[PDB]
RNA sequence: GAUCUUCGGAUCACUUUGGUCAAAUUGAAACGAUACAGAGAAGAUUAGCAUGGCCCCUGCACAAGGAUGACACUGCGACAUUGAGAGAAAAC
RNA sequence: UCUCUCUUUGCCGGCUUAGAUCAA
């Protein structure tokens, strides 16, 4: 093995091109406390009107 | 071509508002109607890849096996939808 | 303008980050009033 | 390696009938030295003995 | 510790000692696209150096030799191979969808499980060639007349054709059985027409070549082929 | 590559004897020197 | 820099741009806008 | 030229000067930038 | 000359990733199908166009063509001039290529696209 | 071949070939023109700064410009149905 | 238990000097 010596006055030698970002790692499980009631009084309790 | 035109429109409308699933659930819907495997899962995980937590994409893309008789697929879908979400009763109650 | 070297373009062209190195190098060694010519010792690219 | 490359270019051509040692060396040469023409003289440029 | 290039030895030279050089990121991989290092050796003197032409992750995802572009297992193109043999589902032909699949495919492939398995391959060409040997073994009263005498006139359940005298299959099949009866000159065919003319330098080899008959004949696209609907009424 | 991407600030300061070192604030007690400082500025 | 983007491309992506007085007003909207919106999702409790 | 300005003319006394009347799209893509024209005026004043 | 004068033979293999006809072959097989096919697929039949001057396209095409190298199928159109030599060996069908270009039958030569048949597509694979 | 050596020999030197790829239509880019429309904010004229990314261009630039650079800015069903009547059907 | 209709039915572009101006 000989590593060939580059010239100096080179300039880049090729393109580079954006790739979408790849699929992430699958999602942990959510563990979460048992969901509550909040009854159709509070439901409405938080409905806001049009602007 | 059409198909082309149809994925064209749903894959860019999908990459300028990545959050709104009622654009996975009708780019599913629409794929799903003629070429009925293959991308469709493809598009669905993608989608669960989004948004992982969205009970109606999971229920939609549970139904849509149940549509075209593919079983064992949609009993291992409901065991990851189970192993993921333990706290919602909605997929345990469409797993019994 | 040739086809003949259009291998040596690349490198050619990439001198030009150190033209100014060779600019200066010209002008600090020019001849001075009283000798007729002087002869440089020079170091260049084999591309020319 | 030259070893080797000598051995395939001999496989190859048929053309193993040597021998190796120190005056052997000049002996070779001198054969191949017989068939080369002379080398002219230098200040004799253009032809009729040019170096 | 990026070592070494996968090449065959086959275009590695029959010498057991050899001489290369290597040039990091000189080069962009002919399937990924990616940056990748060349290797240039001299395959025997007399030659122009080679020189690797995929990257590392290519080659390992299709089991091939980055010089001269051979499997590995079976020493045939690699196109040849993946719709031949169709082991493992290739890739697209187009850039973007190429690349990313070949980058993703390259993290899963190092991420531990080997794409290629030789088993599989052996099986698969055992079965190709299995398959190749098994592949080795009123109305038409009116489509008969319907323009068979009109061509005649203008340029010329069971019927019983004639012989006369007057003075699947490829064409270089044709061409190599005519020889021993005469120079060739040119032979124009069509499957579709299933006729097949032939012309000699002279027209006395053309007629002892018509006195050997005793599958053979003597003397759109469809306008051609309403004598050729007889083969199965012939 | 940039004209703020150049080398600069090279040399990482740390903290002298006199200035407050691990040490020297784990030698110190700050319960007690806080209590006279507030009394201090209570006193004001 | 003239010939990296010469034989690159513009590399825009992934780069962040400062503020410069000119885009402080319409930045320090979106961060109130991403402040009022994390507080609508706190204070909401849950299946509302 | 590699940019396609093949109608813009550098004299040998190193001044660009367009060989034809340019548009907007021509104007706006044959503009430069400082260092390039800094290097012209370099390069003037040497071969001056 | 330090390359061979002569014509193509049988058994004339080179490494896939070269061209038969001393050249190298790339992958994305262009969009006019003009200069060197690719590795990536594997084909023996080239498009050649220009003059329809008679009927007889077909045996002129074949008089031109054969003498080139060894033929599998000839599919030449009527209504245009058009014709689908399909050659045996990679070597013959790029040599025909590099030979029957902006010659006198100017041809239009190129590379063949593939196949819309579902029987063609059969019997080719 | 030069040097010794004693006419056995010893010294001295020892494996090239920077390859966007073979003499330019058919493997270094990007388009002219003609023909069609033909300049953001709910009348009309019009300042701009942003948001999003497989859109870029000029720029040394993390300044700034290119029409506020351009394109884009919407819309739906994890609705449970019962509340009831009527003709039918099979059912209080 | 079908069919039709109605009803109940909780429901699913930003900023600045209002940007600045305005007679057939
Ligand atoms: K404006
Ligand atoms: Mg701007
Ligand atoms: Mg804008
Ligand atoms: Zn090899
Ligand atoms: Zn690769
Ligand atoms: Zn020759």
């Amino acid at each position: 093995m000989v590593t060939a010596e580059q010239d100096p006055m080179e300039p880049p030698k090729f393109r580079h091109k954006k790739v979408p970002r790849g699929p992430p790692s699958p999602p942990p499980p959510v563990l979460h406390s048992p969901p509550r009631k909040v009854s159709a009084q509070e439901q409405q309790d938080w409905q806001i009107p049009p602007s | 071509e059409f198909q082309g035109r149809k994925r064209k429109e749903f894959e860019d409308a999908i990459r300028r508002n990545r959050l709104a699933m009622g654009h996975w659930m009708r780019y599913g819907q629409w794929e799903l109607d003629q070429k009925e495997f293959a991308r469709a899962r493809s598009v669905f995980e993608r989608a669960l890849d989004v948004d992982s937590t969205y009970i109606p994409l999971w229920l939609k893309y549970i139904e849509c096996e149940m549509k075209n008789r593919n079983i064992n697929h949609a009993r291992n879908l409901f065991d990851r939808a189970v192993t993921q979400l333990p706290r919602v009763d909605k997929l345990w109650y469409k797993y019994v | 303008s040739s086809r003949k070297f259009r291998a040596d373009k690349r490198s050619y062209l990439g001198a030009l980050k150190y033209l100014p190195h060779a600019v200066l190098k010209l002008l600090e060694n020019m001849p001075m009033p009283w000798e007729e010519y002087r002869e440089v010792k020079v170091l260049y690219h084999v591309t020319g | 390696y030259y070893a080797n490359t000598h051995a395939i270019y001999g496989k190859r051509n048929f053309d193993d009938n040597e021998a190796t040692t120190s005056t052997d060396l000049k002996r070779k040469s001198q054969k191949i030295k017989e068939r080369r023409e002379d080398p002219g003289d230098p200040s004799i440029l253009e032809g009729d003995g040019a170096y | 510790d990026v070592e070494f290039p996968s090449i065959c030895e086959r275009c590695l030279g029959d010498n057991s000692y050899v001489r290369m050089t290597k040039e990091p990121l000189g080069q962009e991989c002919k399937i990924c696209s990616k940056p990748c290092t060349i290797f240039r050796w001299i395959k025997e003197r007399g030659q122009k150096p080679g020189k690797t032409q995929i990257c590392v992750g290519c080659a390992r995802y299709k089991n091939c030799c980055q010089s001269c572009m051979l499997d590995l297992q079976f020493g045939l193109p690699i196109a040849l191979r993946d719709a031949a043999l169709k082991l493992v589902e290739s890739g697209p032909t187009n850039d973007i969808n190429r690349e990313f699949f070949a980058q993703n495919q390259q993290r899963l492939l190092s991420n531990g499980e080997t794409a290629y398995d030789s088993q599989e391959a052996s099986a698969a060409a055992r079965n190709l060639v299995k398959k190749v040997e098994k592949r080795e073994l009123v109305e038409s009263k009116q489509i008969l007349k319907e323009a068979r005498a009109s061509d005649a006139s203008l340029n010329a359940g069971n019927v019983s054709l004639s012989i006369n005298m007057e003075p699947e299959l490829a064409d270089y099949k044709i061409r190599k059985h005519f020889e021993q009866y005469g120079p060739l000159k040119s032979v124009v065919c069509s499957h579709r027409a299933k006729c097949a003319f032939v012309n000699f330098k002279t027209r006395s080899s053309a007629e002892i070549a018509a006195a050997a008959s005793p599958l053979k004949v003597q003397w759109g696209p469809e306008g051609e082929v309403r004598n050729a609907k007889l083969a199965d009424l012939v | 590559t940039s004209s703020r991407a150049l080398p600069a600030h090279l040399k990482l300061k740390y903290r002298q004897e006199s200035q407050g070192t691990e040490e020297e604030v784990r030698k110190q007690d700050l319960r007690e020197a806080l209590l006279r400082a507030e009394a201090a500025h209570f006193a004001t | 820099n003239l010939l990296a983007r010469q034989f690159e491309g513009r590399h825009s992506t992934g780069v962040a741009k400062q503020i410069t007085k000119q885009r402080v007003d319409s930045h320090q909207d979106l961060e109130l806008r991403a402040a009022v919106m994390n507080d609508i999702l706190d204070m909401i409790p849950e299946g509302i | 030229h590699r940019k396609g300005l093949t109608y813009l003319h550098l004299d040998y006394n190193c001044n660009l000067k367009p060989t034809k009347t340019l548009t907007t799209k021509e104007r706006k893509k044959s503009r430069f930038g400082n260092a390039f024209h800094l290097m012209r005026e370099i390069l003037r004043l040497t071969k001056l | 000359c330090e390359y061979l004068h002569r014509l193509p033979k049988d058994t004339d293999f080179f490494n896939a990733n070269v061209d038969c006809f001393g050249r190298e072959k790339h992958a994305d097989y262009r969009d006019d199908m003009g200069g060197v096919g690719s590795f990536l697929r594997q084909n023996y039949t080239l498009y050649v166009g220009g003059i329809t001057p008679t009927d007889d396209i077909e045996e002129i095409v074949s008089r031109h063509f054969a003498e080139w190298g060894d033929i599998e199928r000839i599919r030449v159109l009527n209504s245009r001039g058009i014709a689908f030599i399909t050659y045996l060996n990679e070597a013959n069908a790029q040599f025909a290529k590099e030979a029957m270009a902006h010659q006198s039958l100017c041809l239009n030569v190129r590379w063949a696209t593939t196949d819309p048949n579902p029987a063609s597509q059969a019997r080719n694979q």
